[PDB]
């Protein structure tokens, strides 16, 4: 994986810094480098694909080195630069092409493809260059156990899944109570409603309570906080629980009462905000707590207390809402996330090649059912892939 | 075991239960839906 | 069967019956025909209900219905016809049989009776009612009449079959009911009754099922039809059962899951 | 140009876009009688006018009751407006007339004498106008045999209607009947509703708003085109009419029927 | 709806306005003698713990009266039944009626043939004289021992009985013969306990099979018994002992229709 | 990112830029009306919005498919665009919250305004396809 890297972050600075008229100081190290590589590959023979319908390919290495006799770069010079380095591009391609598409049960960090172990020897230690990448630093650091961290706009942590609670509830569907809400991507919209809107509870308060329990611990999370649930405040026609059945809620929002959010850690709180909309900040959790109340308005207009009758024929349905966002957070197991295509590339080697379903990951890389059930085998397996796209992702767009 | 005095057409006394039986009527509503099917160019995409 | 626990259902947004048709004695009359409720039932089986899945049922009058009308059934449907003059007792058959009312004894010669809430109420059922009450004050004497003296008592009843009295609340009564044609129970509203329906016939309108001034709410359960033959009336409910029946919906009370949660 | 197909129309949601008709007034005699005026229709005019409409667009048609309205209801005009004095023994009438003037039928002929009669669908209904309907119907088992009534026999057959100038029969769909209509003086069509009819608006004059323009017993929708009103004098009523004629045209339309783009869709 | 019927509850084992009605006979009253012996009675339990107008105090003039489609109106009941060594059978009728709950469907008995389908199926039959005669029917629907045209020669299973709780063999069709116009005969099916209603016998022995079964006569905690010589003494226990009686009882199994029975056509 | 696309398209290699939110959807916001009448009370169709990197659809029915077969409305939106996206990742989520509140709208040619109250069903039998 690191001597991967290595020659994917030697081949991206050649094609960067090895161009015409070019002082050879601003190449020299690199040079060096280069020549390092081709020396260690010359000799070898490897084989890449055979896994569903990516090709079998057989790469040979016999290169000599690139000049170092030069004081401005000249067509030349590119020109032989400019062949090795496209026969060695195809070969990175390949190889983590091979390596995305593979997995396994027991030890899935270790190397899985052909290449790739052989790369593991000891006699191809010689190019390490440099693991300057986010993804490669954080395999270094696993490796040593120190600890990583992933930065995510936007992480899918949540695994898609919208759903109701009904507290209260009978077969008219007439005076219902409870929470509906749907957890996606980076968003949690929960509201609670009421058909009675609190007439006969106590203290003209209906409680509402939400727990999401994260996969993973998120950390320095930045979120985003607002008082209604957008999605549902319309009138909406709801299959029944059992699906037998649909019944009609037809919201009317009012402000979220005594809402409070925490951030809590193997059940202990270590961020509470109480009444608090916008940016807010939680260090360290694994575990989301809103609480929030629909409270009887204690004076009402004649258009509202028209709206809130005391007897069972209740046309307008209290509710309210809370909507969380995840703008930004950082976490040491390895997540699909908005602004990265690490899961998309994956995705789409598998889909292009039809790489049969393995033991591992759930079929199509379904990153809902992969959330959903993220074993210590899959995250081993995920990192190990998403680190060998980021590799590819170096040289190929 | 005996097949006592005047068997009637016990084949016959058996499918005509048969033939009513719950299982027949699967089988029925199966035809029935493969030949819907069959015939519904016009719904397309109207079956879950 | 976790029979008695009120517990939280959980549901995922992204994935036999009888039928009572009760009708006044004039529609059977105007009817002319003895064989009027096998036709009705062949109908009925035409639109899919079994033979013998549907019972007619006959009241004299609204005010003879209204003495303890029991409605057994998993449908019931209430030909009412329309008197401008029986407006109130109209409603109040309406309310009793569209609501479920549960309903304790009341010992007027032993007890002070107030009303705890918007949803408690006096029912009284029997060949005449006469009510009259007295209010009194936290010293248990009368505001505006004497105990002792029923003549001075405030009536809010006259002979009526089927009386429903709603007194100030937080306030003690004594009553003067005629317990000899008469029964009154304090009653509490728990809500609708999905069981029954009621169809009008003339009229525009005019049902107050809630005590509530502010509000006469028009449940889906409560329709009206203009009407000037039987036959029609009758051909129109057949033809229409299908939605008669989804407007309605099988009783809760009656159904599994309400056993210690008032049953039946 | 592209006359009977149905072309999706597409328009646009972020886009701004910054008298020749002819208005008809139905009213009973007894307005006429009342008002006692023999230029009340040209003051009408008038004042029209001053509300918009060029002299001659406004029509009046007198009825001398519901009951004889009813027959044969022809409202060729661009704009109707009906003004029927409410009666509380003819609510039934008073909807069947507005669901008649209300809303679009199709209907067929009917040879009782030919033919058993089954309505298909709850928009089919059986509506005979004439000087004296008597409709009686004998409902027909699988076997073309009456149920409760004698096919030979007419006097066991079950009456929905005694002397209707206008009735709309609704019987169980899917069940042959066979129907002894009195054709010497009354029609009976097989008709079908196809919607609602935005040339004609109805106004009662009079109790309360009982009309259910809907055989459905679940539903007795209140349209934009009944409208309602309390009265004491035909002259107040007729100027309120008048002063707020822009809102009724408002709350109805243009047939659509009538509309040149309906050609081979039942009109044009 | 469900109510969550259908889901568990899961507890831990380390976690740490009512009415009562009381049915009596007119013997107590006529033996009291007493005009104002129930507001008495209303003073007791109000000391006791009962607000006033809780206590409610129905009357019924003997055991045959009183099962004529008993009423049990109160979240709690407790029905005074008062021993006689001929009304053994009676007593434990009525006990059985008013301590199980029953479901009953009606019988329409002159145009059909019915038939018991498990131990819990019973033909319950109430009204002014209810006489239940009986002809059972072979495969072939001809009567086993009588002849079903001629009445006659029915079997007699109750005579000018208030209430009957009739137990046949079960799937053998019966033709039932009796007087509709003073009785009306409904196939029932005993649901299970009802802890709304309690007995308390005064008078003789522990004689109450609320069970068909021959061989099982349960004695639950709701049938009590005392032994009797003063009504006033029998209410006083009452009065003083309502914590215990409530205690064995439990108003969760109040109907909404006060009827012994829930009806279904 | 970009000078090194500029080498690789003048080499004539392949090229890619990544983008988070690409805005590559024409600003439109329109309906489709496949069945309709002057007074606009019974309307069957489509809405929608393309903007950015967004498109929301949503088919409305005001007889809720009463009359049609099997009680199905069918709906379809097709999005072509200008530019052929490469390993996109995507949300796709069952509900256009811009189509479900009450709108008065104009008429295709402008001429009158209709009224679309909406109430919100699950979509049946949902089907995406990206189409090369
Ligand atoms: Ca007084
Ligand atoms: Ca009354
Ligand atoms: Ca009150
Ligand atoms: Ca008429
Ligand atoms: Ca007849
Ligand atoms: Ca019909
Ligand atoms: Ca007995
Ligand atoms: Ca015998
Ligand atoms: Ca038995
Ligand atoms: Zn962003």
């Amino acid at each position: 994986m690191d001597v991967l890297y290595s020659l994917s972050k030697t081949l991206k600075d050649a094609r960067d810094k090895i161009v015409e008229g070019t002082l050879y100081s601003n190449v020299s190290d690199l040079i060096q480098q280069f020549n390092q590589m081709i020396i260690t590959m010359n000799g070898n023979e490897f084989q890449t694909g055979g896994i569903g319908n990516l090709p079998i390919r057989n790469w040979n290495f016999n290169f000599g080195l690139l000049g170092t006799t030069l004081l401005n770069l000249d067509a030349n010079y590119v020109e032989t630069a400019r062949n090795t380095i496209d026969y060695f591009v195809d070969f990175v391609d390949n190889v983590c092409m091979d390596e995305m598409v593979r997995e396994s049960q027991r030890n899935g960090i270790a190397p899985q493809s052909d290449s790739l172990r052989k790369l593991s020897a000891i006699k191809f230690k010689r190019i390490n260059f440099d693991n300057s990448s986010e993804y490669i630093e954080n395999w270094n650091l696993q490796n040593r156990r120190q600890r990583t961290g992933f930065t995510f706009h936007k992480p899918n942590i949540f695994p898609y899944s919208a759903s109701f609670t009904l507290n209260r509830s009978q077969p008219a569907h007439d005076n219902l109570m409870g929470t509906m809400w749907l957890n996606a991507g980076s968003e949690i919209q929960v509201a609670g409603f009421d058909y009675s809107c609190a007439i006969n509870a106590p203290a003209n308060i209906q409680q509402f309570e939400h727990i999401v329990p994260l996969r993973r611990v998120l950390t320095t999370a930045t979120i985003t906080l607002l008082p209604d649930a957008e999605r549902f405040s319309f009138p909406r026609v709801i299959n029944s629980a059992d699906g037998a059945t649909t019944w009609f809620f037809n919201p009317v929002i009012l402000r979220p009462n005594n809402v409070e959010v925490e951030f809590l850690l193997n059940g202990q709180i270590i961020n509470t905000y109480q009444a608090r909309f916008g940016t807010i900040v939680a260090r360290n959790f694994d575990t989301i707590r809103l609480s929030f109340q629909l409270m009887r308005p204690p004076n009402m207009t004649p258009a509202v207390a028209v709206l809130f009758p005391n007897a069972q024929p209740f046309e307008h349905h209290a509710t309210v809402g809370l909507t969380l966002r995840i703008e930004s957070a950082v976490c040491e197991s390895v997540l699909a996330d908005a602004s990265e295509t690490l899961l998309a590339n994956v995705t789409s080697v598998r889909q292009e090649y039809a790489i049969p379903v393995g033991p591992v990951f759930p079929p199509g890389m379904n990153w809902t059912d992969l959330i959903t059930n993220y074993s210590p085998s899959r995250e081993d397996n995920l990192q190990r892939v998403f680190t060998v796209a980021s590799i590819r992702s170096m040289l190929i767009k | 075991k005996s097949t006592i005095d005047a068997a009637k057409s016990m084949a016959t006394n058996v499918m005509k239960k048969f033939k009513k039986s719950g299982l027949a009527n699967s089988v029925s509503t199966l035809t029935d839906s493969l030949s819907d099917a069959a015939s519904s160019i016009s719904r397309g995409s109207s079956i879950r | 069967q976790n029979y008695g626990i009120n517990l939280p259902i959980t549901g995922s947004m992204d994935i036999t019956s009888t039928l009572c048709l009760y009708y006044p004695t004039e529609a059977a009359t105007e009817i002319n025909d003895n064989s009027w409720k096998d036709t009705l039932s062949q109908l009925f089986l035409t639109k899919g209900w079994p033979t013998g899945s549907v019972y007619f049922k006959e009241y004299t009058n609204i005010a003879s219905f209204s003495v303890d009308p029991q409605l057994y059934c998993d449908y019931n449907v209430v030909l009412m016809k329309y008197d401008a003059t029986l407006q109130l007792d109209m409603s109040e058959l309406a309310d009793l049989i569209l609501n479920e009312w549960l309903c304790n004894p009341m010992d007027i010669t032993l007890y002070y009776y107030q009303q705890t809430d918007e949803a408690n109420k006096w029912i009284s059922m029997g060949s005449s009612c006469t009510i009259k009450v007295c209010p009194l004050n936290t010293q248990t004497l009368g505001i505006g009449c004497l105990t002792t003296d029923a003549t001075t008592f405030e009536e809010v009843a006259t002979a009526e079959k089927l009386v429903i009295t709603d007194v100030v609340d937080g306030v003690n009564h004594k009553l003067d009911v005629t317990t000899a044609t008469c029964t009154i129970r304090n009653c509490k509203k728990l809500g609708p009754r999905e069981n029954v329906a009621v169809i009008q016939v003339g009229g525009s309108d005019i049902l107050d099922i809630t005590a509530d001034p502010t509000t006469a709410p028009q449940t889906e359960r409560m329709m009206r039809i203009n009407w000037k033959k039987w036959w029609q009336v009758f051909y129109t409910v057949v033809d229409y059962v299908d939605q008669i029946i989804q407007v309605m919906s099988k009783r809760s009370r009656s159904l599994n899951s309400a056993a210690f949660y008032y049953r039946v």
